[PDB]
């Protein structure tokens, strides 16, 4: 399910301000420059992003500060804003949890990490829990299938999940510091093989330069 | 150049790079289609124009493919057939048992090709049901069941690129994907109404119309839209007495396709507050009369008061056929006088820019000409409020080409980038005897479009004497292949009226009148008109004027009387009765010629025939119906009219002001409509609704 209507509200309504702090105006100016003059309009999503950065989500006011920076009419980046889904336009929690459901996660055992998750937290995908902490939304496939089961908290992946790992890990994004991104307790790498790698396994890589052609 | 290509055996030839579709209807094939309009911008959503091509595996949109030489295309096969089923089967999976309480049941396109092109019976029985989506509020003129929508991309299309409103889109993803403003907002733009008949299903509806008919119960007449001088041509459809919808009508020189929200929704005013008796003032009091009653007393008001000459007054308005101004002058005339006089600000006197030659008040460059045009400049008009096709026509141009726009006015709101240079008479010839006016000269065809609020000024004569000599002066902008010097009329009869000479002498220009009979004049003051003098009122509507009248005359509307109606262009066009007028009323130059006989004179005609007669005798170009006259008297006309007599007025420094302060509430039948009303009421820059914070 997808929101495609706004009703405005006390702390959602184009009468809020909204402006770049001095930081962010210079990266939007920076992201302008990447495009030909006349096409700024093609900033309309890095820019969106930056807003959403500085602000915790993609509200109306956000919207219409873009339009007003690239001289486009507003329903023009409502229409983009509502069409990437990484564009919260909701407020958010601190964490964002990420939980893809699609085949490969769901044959190696995603199923386990949401019931985990929605008994830790006692919430169901799209709510927020009481402490505005974690956010749940069970997504399509993020690009880790071999590494999975898998999820995303606010931009790292945790990889290679199972139901106890996952539950300490929001133990620990809860308070405290939290681990660093990629295959749970290191079990493995990255795509390697978990068992070892099978394939690359010299100490220095071949030159290319080596092994050019007769002509060059 | 054209190819030459195959369809269905038939051998047809069109241009290079014409989609298939256009292919199809020049060999008189027919193909299906919802998202393709002739006017609109090429989408390829609906997947309804499938056929068949040899070239291609798989079948191709029709709306899309470009024509190619020597291809072979089948509209026939099983192929086709089996994809139209399909994409039938998939538009109706969703789509809401409506169609009793649809308003577009009878003329749905869904309906009609879902019988051709589609199946008898559907497969749909999913427990879990169809989708569904709220209704929007775009405001009180469009009537949003959005169910019904099957995501054409018609009203966004026309929205951001014929109108400039690109309030509407396309917000969402997939079968969630909704039309509308993503918060709630009005669509705010005069021509709005043309997504009503752009919507080939009831997404989109009439709001005063809601429910009130069916089309089958429609009698359709095709006739000419007055409230405004562009002449656009329009299906009256009426149910018996009630005239229930006006809907546009194809006139590619005049205003294709399309019309504006006053000309479509103003038609609630001819069934409220009209005149449908005869009135005389007692007193304080209005009291409902005979016609004999009415004419015996206008014929006693004569004799009593015995105007001399000059001191008979007849005042005619916007909205007025030229039959009845003919008959009003040759009547004023038979009484001995030359007071024949216009409901503007300024109508005492005689036009500024003279009536001698035609193209001294008319758009010489043709409607069709703004399409050609390379500059343009705007002195004193808003074409927003003033002919809004003509304006969705100046976008269209410049949308497509080089086209550099200027305006020496109001700072306008435009639909599109207008490089507004100034408000006076000093910057109109710093303007033409600077840079813009080079920019004119470079032109190849140049417009210089001066509006009748213009004419409405006192120092109307040093704006035409500038305009005069820098035309005389500058070749582009009048040769023997093109004339560049328009004025746009706001009012479609101020053409005709010119046209017969429906002007004061100076003679008549300083008196003070003993008699005004004002003919649908509804813009009078009550300064024009003396405490003194005996006034008759004739016309469809109470507003203004039969609030002030002595005798009051009830007339017929527009859509009640088969009249010629002359628009900017100086093209006649030919009215059709879709009803009569309501009551005692009577058509206007029967009343005229009936107080001619009593009065001690009488027109020399009887009947209609002999009024068009009397129309030839007074200028031929009134009978030649949809005929657009090219002239001879260019250069003779702007030395003769607008640079001779003009060199002893001085300009003011006073700003020149928006002739027309509200677009909608113009004339009699609009400020009588509510919806009209409502609409003023809404449709104001000073809501939230209305203005999107860029
Ligand atoms: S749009 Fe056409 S098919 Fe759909 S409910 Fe209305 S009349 Fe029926
Ligand atoms: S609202 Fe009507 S015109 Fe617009 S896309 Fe939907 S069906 Fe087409
Ligand atoms: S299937 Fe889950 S990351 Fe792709
Ligand atoms: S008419 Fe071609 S896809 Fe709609």
């Amino acid at each position: 399910h997808i929101v495609s209507v706004h009703r405005n509200t006390e702390n959602n309504n184009p009468s809020i301000p909204f402006e770049f702090s001095p930081e962010n105006m210079k990266r939007a100016e920076e992201v302008i420059a990447k495009y030909p003059p006349q096409y700024k309009k093609a900033a309309v999503m890095p820019l969106l992003d930056i807003g959403q950065r500085q602000l915790g989500y993609t509200s109306i006011s956000v919207m219409n500060y873009v339009a007003k920076l690239l001289e486009m009419p507003p329903m023009r980046v409502y229409e983009v804003a509502t069409f990437y889904t990484m564009y919260n336009r909701t407020p958010m929690g601190r964490y964002h949890l990420q939980i893809c459901t699609t085949t490969p996660c769901q044959l190696c055992g995603s199923d386990g990490i949401m019931e985990a998750v929605q008994n830790t937290l006692n919430i169901k995908p799209g709510e927020t829990t009481k402490d505005n902490l974690f956010t749940l939304s069970e997504v399509e496939c993020l690009g880790a299938c071999v590494n999975a089961p898998m999820m995303a908290i606010n931009d790292d992946y945790y990889e290679d999940l199972t139901p106890e790992g996952t539950v300490k890990l929001l133990e620990d994004c809860k308070a405290g510091k939290m681990p660093t991104p990629g295959p749970e307790n290191h079990v493995r790498r990255d795509c390697e093989p978990a068992s070892g790698q099978k394939v690359l396994l010299s100490k220095e890589p071949h030159n290319v330069a080596d092994f050019l052609q007769e002509g060059i | 150049a054209e190819i030459e290509l195959t369809i269905d055996g038939h051998k047809v030839s069109i241009e290079a790079g014409s989609a298939l579709i256009q292919a199809c209807e020049k060999a008189g094939v027919t193909v299906p289609r919802y998202c393709y309009h002739d006017k609109l911008a090429i989408a390829g959503n609906c997947r309804m124009c499938l056929v068949d091509v040899e070239r291609a595996p798989k079948p191709v949109a029709s709306c899309a493919y470009p024509v190619a030489p020597g291809m072979v295309v089948r509209t026939d096969t099983e192929r086709v057939k089996q994809a139209r089923e399909n994409v039938m089967e998939m538009m109706l999976q969703n789509h809401p048992l409506d169609c009793p309480v649809c308003d577009q049941g009878g003329e749905c396109d869904l309906q009609d090709q879902s019988m051709r092109y589609g199946r008898d019976r559907g497969r749909f029985t999913e427990i879990t049901g169809k989708r569904s989506t709220e209704d929007k509020n775009i405001g009180p003129l469009v009537k949003t069941s959005m169910n019904r929508c099957i995501h054409c991309t018609r009203c966004v299309r026309f929205a951001n690129d014929i109108a400039g409103a690109p309030e509407l889109g396309s917000s969402g993803r997939g079968n969630d994907m909704q039309i509308g403003t993503y918060l709630e907002k009005n669509l705010n733009t005069e021509l709005s109404g043309n997504v009503i008949d752009l919507c080939p299903v009831g997404a989109l509806t009439n709001k005063p119309y809601a429910f009130r008919a069916r089309p089958w119960e429609l009698k359709k007449t095709e006739s000419i839209d007055v409230m405004d001088a562009v002449g656009s041509n329009i299906r009256i459809d009426s149910k018996g007495v009630e005239v229930m919808r006006v809907i546009p009508r194809v006139h590619e020189d005049v205003n294709e396709e399309w019309i504006n929200d006053k000309s479509r929704f103003a038609c609630d005013g001819l069934k409220t507050q009209r005149l449908t008796t005869p009135l005389i003032r007692v007193g304080d009091k209005f009291v409902n009369a005979t016609w004999d009653d009415a004419l015996s007393t206008i014929a006693k008001a004569y004799q009593q008061k015995a105007p001399k000459g000059d001191e008979f007054k007849a005042v005619a308005g916007a909205l007025v056929e030229v039959e009845s101004m003919v008959a009003l002058k040759d009547m004023t005339n038979a009484l001995g006088s030359e007071n024949t006089t216009t409901d503007t600000p300024n109508g005492n006197s005689a036009p500024a820019h003279g009536i001698t030659f035609r193209s001294n008040y008319l758009f010489n460059s043709s409607i069709a000409g703004i399409e050609d045009a390379d500059a343009i400049l705007l002195v004193g008009t808003n074409p927003r409020r003033e002919a809004a096709v003509m304006n969705a026509r100046i976008r269209k141009a410049w949308l497509r080409q080089e086209l550099e726009i200027a305006s020496v006015g109001p700072t306008l709101d435009a639909t599109f980038d207008v490089a507004e240079l100034g408000n006076t008479h000093a910057d109109l010839e710093k303007a033409l005897s600077g840079e813009f006016g080079e920019v004119l000269k470079n032109a190849k065809n140049p417009l210089i479009i001066v509006g009748s609020g213009i004419t409405d000024r006192e120092d109307a004569g040093a704006f035409f004497n500038t305009i005069g000599k820098f035309v005389e002066s500058t070749p582009s902008v009048l040769n023997e292949n093109w004339n560049g010097y328009n004025v746009l009329q706001r009012s479609a009869s101020r053409a005709g009226a010119y046209d017969i000479g429906f002007t004061p002498s100076d003679e008549a220009s300083k008196t003070t009148p003993k008699m005004v009979w004002l003919l649908g004049a509804d813009e009078v003051a009550a300064s024009d008109i003396p405490a003194d003098a005996f006034v008759v009122y004739q016309g469809h509507n109470g507003d203004v004027g039969a609030q002030f009248a002595d005798v009051v005359l009830p007339g017929a509307a527009y859509t009640e009387k088969a009249g010629t109606y002359v628009n900017t262009e100086g093209r006649s066009q030919i009215s059709r009765a879709a009803t009569g007028p309501p009551g005692g009323a009577r058509e206007d130059w029967k009343i005229l010629r009936a107080v001619s006989e009593y009065l001690g004179v009488a027109l020399p005609y009887e009947d209609a025939y002999e009024v068009r007669d009397r129309l030839a005798e007074i200028s031929p170009s009134l009978v030649r119906y949809d005929l657009v006259e090219p002239t001879v008297f260019g250069d003779v006309a702007v030395q003769h009219s607008l640079v001779g007599p003009n060199g002893s007025v001085t300009p003011s420094s006073a700003p020149l002001t928006e002739t027309i302060e509200n677009f909608y509430m113009t004339d009699s039948i609009s400020r009588s409509s509510p919806t009209m009303a409502k609409s003023s009421i809404a449709f104001n820059k000073d809501n939230k609704k209305n203005q999107a914070f860029a």
